[PDB]
DNA sequence: CTGGAGAATCCCGGTGCCGAGGCCGCTCAATTGGTCGTAGACAGCTCTAGCACCGCTTAAACGCACGTACGCGCTGTCCCCCGCGTTTTAACCGCCAAGGGGATTACTCCCTAGTCTCCAGGCACGTGTCAGATATATACATCCTGTGCATGTA
DNA sequence: TACATGCACAGGATGTATATATCTGACACGTGCCTGGAGACTAGGGAGTAATCCCCTTGGCGGTTAAAACGCGGGGGACAGCGCGTACGTGCGTTTAAGCGGTGCTAGAGCTGTCTACGACCAATTGAGCGGCCTCGGCACCGGGATTCTCCAG
């Protein structure tokens, strides 16, 4: 199928603590959303961006 | 004296198709116009409840057909809904 | 003139009374109003009931060598039948007595 | 010597002619005398059409005799073939009346 | 006097010959009695209430099986 | 959003009556919600078989009444029966 | 509406709703009419059975050290009442849990 | 895997623990997943009728307590 | 040595804490999934409210503990106290649901 | 019968939170005060069927004598199931997105109820008769101890 | 060494089942009629529909930890023989009361005709009860101690 820009900033936040400067979902999860809470609309640009191109990979997926 | 009603004579013309040469005690009859009376009863009421539930108000087929569905036995449910939909589509046709 | 009537029943293709289920249904006080389909659907299936259970009956009574059903061919009728004793598994038959039966460890061997 | 049947070959006869027959097996007289004693506390004076009285006997037969059934499973369930109080206090138990 | 002991003993041990009973225990006689005694308050207790109902002295067919219909023992063949 | 109807203001009430320093949870709440609706329809079921046997069309407090005494346990139906009866003689007189 | 309006539930000194008894009365098919007497004999029925069982739920709370109802003191008051389990003899309560018992013949010695 | 076997023997051990059972024979297991699955099938059918005859796509609760409540099981707490 | 508790001690104090407390006991995921393949068979694609899952699950646990209640007094009946498929098969038939 | 160590269950102080319950604004269902049509309370009649009492005949109940068949205690011997270390695995804790589908709303028309008339389907009743219920004899099928064959020691 | 005793009949005795000659009351049918259902009509509103709305169910992210699964010893309960006393099945005199069939009676079911208290239904008009909303307090995990049941070598 496709993934949602949400799903990408998750994935981008989580690699920020894990290896760009040092995983479970569940204590995570707080920090992530609090963070989209405030998710600048020129980053949002970005991560819709990475939703097209997974949309345009789920239109061959199906 | 006044005209008390039952379901003996239709009894007496479905057994007369079954079994042409049986006949039936009066004793026999009684407790098959007490089984007559006690599935209407049974389909009617839970009709009943299933147009309530819905917030319909009017009784009708589908209500009657979700009725034998559920009060009936397996084999018994599909026999009598086949019966229940084959005389409403030949009465349709004349009615 | 007015056209010769002809019973509900009849264009239905039953036997059973469909007036009268008609107006059971009404003077029951179980919906605000009942639609015509409804009483030839439940018409015809009180026939069908009636039909099962009269011809185990009627097997009854060939097997117990009578002409004249009896309330003890119903009760062997429904018991015998896996179904009709699920539909009837709470009723009492008036003089039908019991299905012949015993536990096989009280037998003399 | 006269002729002996052995224990329990009358028994196993006479469940064959009871489950043949259709008959009322208590005595008529002696149960409507039983029922209007009992209702004697509910309404004094109280009539009973005759037809009342029969279709309590039927209710009443029906029910001891099914209550008998779960009574002999509950009795040859432990290893016996005597019916005790124990097995009817079972048997009405676990069919919820007690 | 004492009404229940007209349920004789040769009465329920043909009962329980038609339930398919061998052998019957000596104390099985009183314990069914007190059984069927108490079957029998249940069930005419709500046949006089119907009775009272209908502003009637005395009890009718209808009134019994209404009471076994009620108590979910349903009897056909009285109507 | 759209208004749905349940007793727990007056389960509440009777609470605040009985034990009034005690709190009903939600769960405890639906539960007697429940409860009230189903013996309102176990009573009114009853006085409808009642009113249909004795061929009248009308409910009335004598069909209450004798749906309390058919379906409460012993000691209940003579407390439920007097309750009743006292609500009916106190709603006449002051009406 | 001249006089000042006071709700049939004051007239009758009950909490339970009298006008809503009486409009699911008439809108359940129950009969053709109701009778003004029914639903303040039917809402006082409620009210008191309502009472019962809130009283017992109360004092079990009470003596489970809480003063919030939850679904186990609803349970533990109605499987202790001889009258009420048998009135709720095959109801049962979500998150009620099962009253404590253990047979006899189960124990240690 | 089959999803019966998500019906652990340490459920069912719970289950008749909470049920006052002090020792558990080891057929108990497969005797009482085929109980749990007929009863499950009974339940779940009626409230599937319920579910069509609303033209409906979802099972909701009040399907499910209106088929208990049909089977004689009623259950408060649901609405 | 090191420390035991006896046979059947421990299944005492089982029984007292799951008496004692009003949990559920079948894992939830484990239940859910039973519910949807049982499903399948009367409608396919058919959806459930996360409520429905509960009622369900709420009616069974208690359809299987009050069955071991019963289960239970059948086998402490025959003298025994372990129960076996001859006791869920007796206490079954004797309230009439086989 | 028990002194003393082990391990589980408990009683209490401290700690955080999210659900009970109290408040406010507004639509909608319960009052109030009409008119009017009929369901049922009531009184009086008819006559069914329930109650009471008796005599006679006869099956069923009862009370006892008799003696195995069954229930129950006790012994002994396994074979399971329980308690618990050790390893393995999948349930479950949060957050959100996408969209499938219950919920709501405005339109509108086909179907059900009311309301006539006016016969023919279904009841109460009367009436012969034949299948079920008796009868007396006869016919297999089942039950329960001694009787010899054919087993084996002496 | 002088008869043991299984055991498959042989059969005497006892019941259940079948063929059958007559009798009778309960059945299946015939009929007069009368009332409940059908034929033909109109009106309005429930139900089916198409169009948004928005909401909640379905899917998805891993880690870790808690629940399930596994392996094992050994104990204590399931279960199969055995001995033995008594309780309950069988069967006979004897007795008692149920079932029958008359008689006679009247309470009270079941009904019709009437008069009115009572409930339906409509048009106003409020105030009770619901949704949305906030906030602070009862309950739910913690963390020690500590205490209280458990098992076993004394």
């Amino acid at each position: 199928g496709k993934m949602s820009s949400y799903a990408f900033f998750v994935q981008t936040c989580r690699e920020e603590h894990k290896k760009k400067h040092p995983v479970n979902f569940s204590e995570f999860s707080k920090k992530c959303s609090e963070r989209w809470k405030t998710m600048s609309a020129k980053e949002k640009g970005k991560f819709e961006d990475m939703a097209k191109a997974d949309k345009a990979r789920y239109e061959r997926e199906m | 004296k006044t005209r008390k009603e039952s379901y003996a004579i239709y009894v007496y013309k479905v057994l007369k198709q079954v079994h042409p040469d049986t006949g039936i005690s009066s004793k026999a009859m009684s407790i098959m116009n007490s089984f007559v009376n006690d599935v209407f009863e049974r389909i009617a009421g839970e009709a009943s409840r299933l147009a309530h539930y819905n917030k319909r108000s009017t009784i009708t087929s589908r209500e009657i057909q979700t009725a034998v569905r559920l009060l009936l036995p397996g084999e018994l449910a599909k026999h009598a809904v086949s019966e229940g939909t084959k005389a409403v589509t030949k009465y349709t046709s004349a009615k | 003139t007015r056209a010769k009537a002809k019973t509900r029943s009849s264009r239905a293709g039953l036997q059973f009374p469909v007036g009268r289920v008609h107006r059971l249904l009404r003077k029951g006080n179980y919906a605000e109003r009942v639609g015509a389909g409804a009483p030839v659907y439940l018409a015809a299936v009180l026939e069908y009931l009636t039909a099962e259970i009269l011809e185990l009956a009627g097997n009854a009574a060939r097997d117990n060598k009578k002409t004249r059903i009896i309330p003890r061919h119903l009760q062997l009728a429904v018991r015998n039948d896996e179904e009709l004793n699920k539909l009837l598994g709470r009723v009492t038959i008036a003089q039908g007595g019991v299905l012949p039966n015993i536990q096989s460890v009280l037998l003399p061997k | 010597k006269p002729h002996r049947y052995r224990p329990g070959t009358v028994a196993l006869r006479e469940i064959r002619r009871y489950q043949k027959s259709t008959e009322l097996l208590i005595r008529k007289l002696p149960f409507q005398r039983l029922v209007r004693e009992i209702a004697q506390d509910f309404k004094t004076d109280l009539r009973f059409q005759s037809s009342a009285v029969m279709a309590l006997q039927e209710a009443s037969e029906a029910y001891l005799v099914a209550l008998f059934e779960d009574t002999n499973l509950a009795a040859i369930h432990a290893k016996r073939v005597t019916i005790m109080p124990k097995d009817i206090q079972l048997a009405r138990r676990i069919r919820g009346e007690r | 006097r004492d009404n229940i002991q007209g349920i004789t003993k040769p009465a329920i041990r043909r009962l329980a010959r038609r339930g398919g009973v061998k052998r019957i225990s000596g104390l099985i006689y009183e314990e069914t009695r007190g059984v069927l005694k108490v079957f029998l308050e249940n069930v005419i207790r709500d046949a006089v209430t119907y009775t009272e109902h209908a502003k009637r002295k005395t009890v009718t067919a209808m009134d019994v099986v209404y009471a076994l219909k009620r108590q979910g023992r349903t009897l056909y063949g009285f109507g």
